[PDB]
């Protein structure tokens, strides 16, 4: 039975409120590189040979791009399938739509297409397998989970759950979110057949991954008011038994807000997703080679580095961008064809294609979308996001937290 | 010395289980390891080591403060119904090492949480006081995020007890039956008591091999009679 | 045909996404095979074309992992044979004081007639190698190594029949894969014994020899080993001890130490610090390198299949190994 | 008490060192009420043991405040002087400590301090008088050695460490933590690179103490120290003991560090406090050291473990090795509370206590 | 303090013989009454020997200020190939043989005996024409030195100043 994946391409849920108004989610660039890259990449390294595409929000330019790029190539062993409709709402219509097609066959995997991970599947598909061949239609989905830490940065409060699973089989008992609670709830009905391995989680990571199976798109057919996955486990859990696999020696994260993306985007730059690095090309464009040297600093081609400035930590420059003189930059990301003043200070900042900084700038801890320009002697403050083609005059000093975009009303004005 | 011994009975303690009085295993458990003192709690009927025996003209908690002038170090609590073959270093390293103010033996309706090393008590409650779920608080779990839950082990009713807190159980008169009232105090205070410290830590030890059973019943009370005889085989 | 090109693309793929196959035997045989099959099935007359089509092909692979230069180096020997065999058929400064464009008949028979030569040799490289065994170690002897290498193994495990000393194995931090060799060394009663790095140095005053196997041999006679194979050349080096290093023909790169940074193999922080520590891995810069360099100074003999030769002489091997032209690639 | 019997197959190197394992305790065959073994010592011995307390001066202030606690509850008997009896007395606990774990050079000094002082107690004086001074003395011996030096050295180390050095440390020192905290609390602006090496991973504690203090720090394991020492500036590292012949004894994987740091040009210091400073000497780190559970060098790689079963193969030893030995030609700068002095005047210290 | 460790330990004794005056036959044959398993050997084989030596206990005849020596002929050699294979030189000597002089003088360091020991007198007429010389001691430096055994403990090399300062007086070097 050939490994077979669905491609959910927009994520029916709208965070990324000002930036997602001209640009998909799926194609920010990360690393230099979109999210649906990482997630094509991990797919195609972890066994999957064919995918299905679905897409509503900007559909022609994550066609247009995929079509552009090496997995709808002749030579890729990944051959994947575009899917596109406008009717979509949510991920539940999108498994609807699958049973209605008749895609899949057995067991596969259901990813959002802004997942990056490296985590092998190969385990947890022959585990499921053999538990599925023991219990031919019990043993339904099995979520995957990378066991961390709850101080961790990656851990967002927004996806942040707890499990009550069984340690004898891993097997989810109760699933919830922790999402604005303090004291948490787990009823008694857990404890009601064995009553001996049971026990509470809460060092997990949610890689919204999940080894599905088309029994679950027929229950999704059957159950109306599942409108996510989430909804399906909760509504599988009140009642067919859904099982888990944890990953301990794996990287795997979903970038679902604004916190998450500066997350995966530092564990990307510091090799935490290796072999999916900068310095790999994992994509093989012409455009996106980069070096890795000391200090994890990546420099592309045509980097024209200025006399005076200096390269402390883990930063990306792109190709063809530019860089001044007496400058320092830390923990940023830099895209290409950057030009960067004199005296500017990047700390944790990231810097998207067309970008120009002027001379005597402080960026900290804010993102510069396309095209973005900032003129002199202009301060910006920490989670200071500017969106395509704003301008900052200058003497300018943003207050944090400040938004700035070119439609009037999502958070401010030019 | 380090520890003091005290055998509470408060008929059921004289029952001849195996043709022995039933108060000669909790002896034996406290006999061959020390304990040249042994202090007891008994009825006016309940008379025949060195057995320091007290009459009760009551709970366990009563019976502890009624005896608390004569206490002057850590307690060791043992039960009248008490026949077991653990050893009882298995606790008392559990008690020394990490310098715990509680440490209970357990052996496989009341829910127990226990963390990852197994010994760590995190959670204790009754099934009659939760009303419908059971509720875990944040704090616990971004400390401990994994929590083990056991439902039928047995308890044994034999702790290794601090003497700050007997100095606590004298000055609030409201617990009653420490069994129920003390210990998961003590379980939920760990995340007033703080007094007398002059931090809280509760651990457990499960033995899953052992004759660990506390006689309450007539089902339990033949069990025991049935069992005894490899068991003093070995012992006499 | 295309089943060349889906060939290349897998092995492309599958050294650039992991490591490929487990033994560096396995590795040069895989790559041979490979130019082998592309010098088969493929439309080419002249030598210039056909260097230049294995050229780009084995620039492809190289970019794909620049650590692993055993394909390089059969890369280069190809194309070292090609010319050999080119010359044979056409027709310094002693030598002080060329077109590829005539199209013969029987150049891709003998060409691959060459490649089996060069197959066979690749396969009894090893039995070369651990037949000087007993020339090097003495009865109760004391030998120290470090990492899992098959011709270590073999060098040792050869001798145990006839001779009987005291291995020190120490593992490896990151991949501490010394542990399978030091069981498959006491599974024939050698009397071995695991260690740690940080007591190289302090157990380092008892031991007498020591034999350990590089990833490859640069031009000056130096090698990117394991990382701890600096430190323990530089132990010996203090002791006066002799450092043995058994590596084959093909682990022989035509560089000189002129790179920068990219020398080592940094992988993920995994295996030196996990993931579940807590907030501290935002701020703590945690590196993995898996290679290190040890310079050619600290090494005293190299024992490969046609003998062993000192390091001073390894320029004369690169210079009969490879031509000055394919060096760059 | 008993023997405490070993554990494993061990080194032909180290065949005349103790080899115990941390699962099977000594306080199995004992009297719950500790009645010959005082009960301080008897949850000392198991604190140390079980690997609870991890650290010269975390160990010597233990026995310190164990030896308190016994002289507290310790009555003199009759017909019998106490300046002899309690000397007698201390003597079995010293030996349970040392066959718990190998006692250090820190604590045999601290023992040796408390033999002489308590041998200086006359007859004529009363007996809670003399405990009372016994007390006061290792508190204020505690208050002077650990507290007051660490003090010291590490007012003297903060005129070395200077802004933009590179400071490479290893394994976990309280001493050399407490003079980064210090040095990057009085204003120096450095970073510091955290070397740890297995199975201890001790490291950690330092690296975990310099985020939560603000230093900017980073982590790798020994092996690769070669990597990083080039751009390292300067090497602080941590000595339990000081032989008379100048060599440093410390943890493992400090001598391998000081050769490497030489090779590289990188200027080592080392800091030790005076009561450490042992008279005693030693060549190398094989006719005296400390072997360690052999089950800690088992490492779960992959799926399985390749030294899961280590005792089957009769042919295959296991070695953990814990202190080793320090030439004086690797070692630039001992630091001090009399002040800096260069390694080769290690003896002349100790001429002057 | 070789033969008084035997009796707990095994060991094996490496014995290099005095080509003037073979001295090192006697001692090498007292140890092997004790049951040491010594061995005999020529000063030349003394370096292509010294790979699988693991420490060196020599006795000197007087130590000078600096921490040098004035030892029989040959131990310098056996200290630079000590040095060379950083081994431990260790040195057996109490505390009468220490002299309080720095190696000022020339010449008269060493005891030039007969040459009759080195070249026989039955060789014939060459003995006008060979110029033949016999030292008996020779100087070891200090820094080969490694550890110094007295009876009131081992100290390093870098310490002998003080022990100088604490023996004798500096009015009375001279004599």
């Amino acid at each position: 039975p050939p490994l077979q994946a669905v491609l959910v391409a927009d994520s029916f849920d709208r965070r990324f409120f000002p930036i997602s108004k001209d640009q998909p989610r799926v194609l920010l660039p990360l690393a230099n590189v979109a999210l649906i890259d990482y997630t094509l990449e991990f797919l195609t390294a972890t066994g999957v040979q064919e995918t299905f595409v679905f897409c509503c929000w900007k559909a022609a330019q994550i066609k247009e791009h995929l079509l552009k790029s090496k997995w709808c190539r002749p030579t890729s062993l990944n051959v994947v399938r575009i899917i596109t409709s406008e009717l979509y709402r949510s991920l539940g219509d999108v498994l609807r739509d699958v049973d209605a097609k008749a895609l899949v066959r057995s067991d596969f995997l259901l990813v959002y297409g802004d997942v990056i991970s490296n985590i092998n599947i190969t385990r947890a598909l022959e585990e499921h397998r053999l538990r599925r061949k023991l219990e031919k239609n019990v043993s339904v989905m099995t979520m995957i989970f990378k066991e961390s830490s709850p101080s961790h940065p990656t851990r967002c409060h927004e996806d942040n759950v707890v499990v009550a699973v069984d340690s004898t089989t891993n097997r989810v008992l109760h699933f919830q979110k922790t999402q604005g609670l303090r004291r948490f709830a787990f009823p008694l009905s857990l404890f009601q057949g064995s009553s001996d391995g049971v026990e509470v989680r809460y060092d997990l990571l949610d890689c919204h991954i999940s080894i599905c199976s088309p029994q679950v798109a027929q229950l999704f057919t059957d159950n109306f008011d599942y409108q996510t996955r989430d909804d399906f486990v909760r509504g599988l859990l009140v009642n067919n038994q859904i099982h888990m696999h944890v990953t301990a020696k794996e990287y795997g994260a979903r970038v679902s807000n604004l916190h998450m993306y500066s997350a995966v985007c530092a564990d990307v730059i510091r090799r935490w997703v290796y072999p999916l690095t900068p310095e790999a090309n994992f994509t093989d464009s012409t455009t996106q080679s980069c070096t890795h040297s000391r200090h994890n600093i990546y420099r592309g081609p045509e980097v024209s580095l200025g006399h005076g400035s200096i390269l402390e930590e883990n930063v990306l420059l792109g190709s063809g961008t530019v860089i001044g003189s007496n400058c320092f930059i830390t923990n940023s990301v830099i895209g290409p064809g950057c030009h960067i003043g004199d005296n500017v200070v990047l700390d944790q900042t990231y810097l998207w294609q067309g970008v120009r900084v002027a001379a005597g700038a402080q960026i900290h801890q804010s993102l510069l979308c396309d095209n973005a320009e900032v003129k002199e002697r202009v301060t910006l403050k920490p989670r200071s996001v500017l969106t395509s083609q704003v301008v900052v005059g200058p003497n300018i000093t943003l207050p944090e937290g400040s938004v700035i975009s070119l439609h009037p009303p999502d958070a401010e004005e030019d | 010395m380090e520890f003091q011994a005290v055998v509470m009975a408060v008929p059921k303690p004289l029952l001849p289980v195996g043709n022995k009085p039933l108060i000669w295993y909790p002896l034996n458990l406290l006999e061959r390891v020390g304990f040249e003192e042994v202090i007891v709690v008994t009825t006016r009927d309940v008379q025949k080591m060195k057995p320091d025996i007290v009459c009760i003209p009551m709970g366990t908690a009563d019976s502890l403060r009624y005896i608390y002038p004569k206490l002057k170090t850590d307690v060791l609590v043992l039960s009248c119904d008490l026949i077991t073959d653990v050893a009882l270093h298995e606790v008392v390293d559990l008690f020394r090492a990490y310098d715990a103010s509680l440490a209970m033996l357990m052996r496989k309706r009341d829910f127990i949480g226990v963390d990852s090393t197994g010994k760590r008590l995190l959670f204790m409650a009754n099934e009659a006081d939760l009303d419908e779920e059971l509720v875990i608080k944040g704090s616990i779990l971004q400390k401990h995020p994994r929590i083990r839950f056991h439902t039928g082990l047995v308890d044994a009713h034999l702790y290794c007890l601090k003497k700050y807190i007997v100095d606590f159980l004298m000055e609030n008169g409201s617990i009653t039956s420490i069994r129920s009232e003390l210990i998961p105090y003590l379980v939920r205070k760990q995340f007033d008591i703080y007094s007398f410290i002059k931090q809280v830590r509760c651990y457990v030890h499960i033995m899953k091999e052992g004759l660990c059973s506390r006689v309450s019943t007539l089902g339990l009370y033949m069990e025991a009679n049935r069992q005894v005889p490899k068991l003093l085989s070995a012992l006499c | 045909g295309s089943e060349l090109s889906e060939r290349i693309e897998s092995f492309v793929e599958t050294l650039k996404r992991g490591g490929g196959p487990r033994s560096s035997e396995e590795m040069a045989r895989e790559t041979l095979g490979l130019l082998r099959q592309i010098i088969t099935d493929h439309r080419w007359s002249n030598a210039g074309e056909l260097m230049e089509l294995i050229r780009r092909e084995g620039r492809r692979m190289t970019a794909a992992q620049p650590s692993e230069t055993t394909v390089g180096n059969m890369v280069r020997r190809v194309l070292k044979i090609i010319r050999e065999e080119y010359g044979r058929l056409h027709g310094s400064l002693h030598k002080l004081l060329e077109d590829f464009s005539f199209h013969y008949a029987q150049l891709q028979s003998n060409i691959i007639e060459a490649i089996n030569e060069l197959l066979v040799e690749l396969e009894g490289t090893m039995e070369n190698i651990a037949a000087q065994a007993l020339e090097h170690i003495d009865s109760n002897e004391v030998i120290m190594t470090i990492g899992f290498s098959r011709t270590v193994e073999a060098f040792l495990k050869e001798a145990a029949r006839k001779r009987k000393f005291h291995v020190i194995v120490a593992e490896c931090a990151p991949f501490c894969q010394g542990h399978e060799m030091a069981v498959n060394l006491s599974k024939a009663g050698i009397e071995t014994t695991v260690m740690t790095d940080a007591a190289i140095f302090a157990v380092m005053s008892r031991v007498n020899k020591v034999i350990i196997g590089t990833k490859t041999i640069l031009a000056n006679g130096a090698l990117r080993a394991v990382t701890g194979t600096h430190t323990l050349a530089l132990a010996a080096k203090h002791h006066s001890t002799p450092l043995i290093v058994c590596a084959p023909m093909f682990k022989l790169s035509p560089q000189f130490p002129n790179e920068e940074d990219s020398f080592h193999k940094f992988v993920a922080p995994e295996e030196v610090l996990p993931f579940t520590e807590g907030d501290i891995l935002e701020k703590v810069s945690v590196h993995c390198p898996v290679f290190d360099y040890v310079p050619p100074e600290l090494i005293t003999l190299f024992i490969s299949n046609i003998g062993g030769n000192a390091p001073s002489y390894i320029y004369r091997l690169m210079s009969e190994l490879y031509h000055p032209d394919d060096h760059v690639l | 008490v008993p023997t405490r019997k070993d554990y494993g197959s061990k080194v032909s190197l180290f065949s005349h060192l103790p080899q115990y394992s941390r699962q099977n305790s000594l306080t199995q065959f004992m009297s719950i009420p500790s009645s010959v073994i005082h009960p301080a010592m008897v949850r000392l011995g198991l604190q140390y043991s079980q690997g609870l307390v991890s650290g010269s001066n975390a160990r010597c202030i233990a026995l310190l405040r164990a030896l308190q606690q016994v002289i507290q509850d310790y009555t003199t008997p009759p017909n019998e002087e106490l300046s002899r009896d309690l000397v007698n007395k201390l003597k079995p606990y010293m030996s349970f400590l040392t066959q718990c774990r190998p006692l250090s050079a820190s604590m045999h000094n601290a023992i040796k301090f408390l033999n002489k002082e308590i041998t200086s107690v006359g007859s004529s004086k009363r007996e809670e008088e003399a405990k009372s001074e016994l007390r006061a003395a290792i508190d204020r011996y505690v208050q002077e050695k650990i507290v007051l030096a660490a003090q010291a050295i590490s007012r003297f180390a903060y005129q070395k460490i200077s802004n933009g050095d590179v400071i490479l440390v290893y394994g976990c020192s309280s001493l050399v933590s407490r003079i980064l905290q210090e040095a990057w609390t009085e204003g120096r602006r450095f970073r510091v690179v955290v070397v740890d090496s297995r199975p201890w991973l001790e490291g950690r504690h330092t690296l975990r103490s310099l985020v939560h203090a603000g230093v900017p720090a980073s982590y790798l394991l020994i092996p690769a120290a070669s990597y990083v020492l080039p751009e390292v500036s300067k090497v602080l590292l941590g000595a339990h003991a000081l032989l008379a012949n100048g060599s440093v004894m410390s943890r493992v994987g400090t001598a391998q560090l000081a050769l490497v740091a030489r090779a590289h040009n990188v200027p080592v210091l080392v800091c030790c406090e005076t009561y450490k400073f042992c008279e005693r000497v030693q060549t190398d780190a094989f006719v005296s050291n400390e072997l360690d559970d052999p089950d800690d060098l088992q490492c779960k790689r992959g799926e399985h473990v390749a030294l899961a079963n280590w005792q089957n193969h009769a042919s295959l030893r296991l070695l953990n090795l814990v202190y080793d030995v320090t030439p004086p030609e690797l070692v630039d700068l001992v630091i001090t509370e009399l002040g800096m002095i260069p390694c080769s005047s290690v003896p002349v210290v100790l001429r002057v206590k």
